[PDB]
């Protein structure tokens, strides 16, 4: 790994964001519309089931 | 008081002599000096992380 440096006037803690790509089981939401309307639970395309 | 001043006036006679002597005086006035001060402390983490 490569070390990353922190600025001065920002406390003693750090934070970062992860974006969870679409076809993943962790992408849980309520924006799912089926192929004939009829809004459904899962907002992702068939999840990650293979 | 008129009576007291009239009674204690420095009257003089014809003969003269040692009849009216006076004197003077002086007094002192004093001063002073004093010292004052105050301080404060802090740490480096407070300066760097605020």
């Amino acid at each position: 790994a490569d070390t990353f440096s922190m600025p001065k006037h920002y406390g003693k803690e750090i934070v970062r964001l992860h974006y969870i790509p679409l076809l993943d089981d962790r992408n849980v939401n309520d924006q799912g519309i089926d192929a004939s309307g009829a809004t459904i639970a899962n907002g992702n395309l068939y999840g990650s089931s293979r | 008081d008129v009576g007291n001043i009239t009674a204690k006036m420095p009257t003089l006679t014809e003969i003269g002599g040692r009849v009216n002597r006076v004197g003077f005086k002086r007094v002192e006035i004093k001063g002073k000096l004093e010292k004052y001060g105050f301080f404060r402390e802090y740490t480096q983490e407070q300066l760097d992380f605020d």
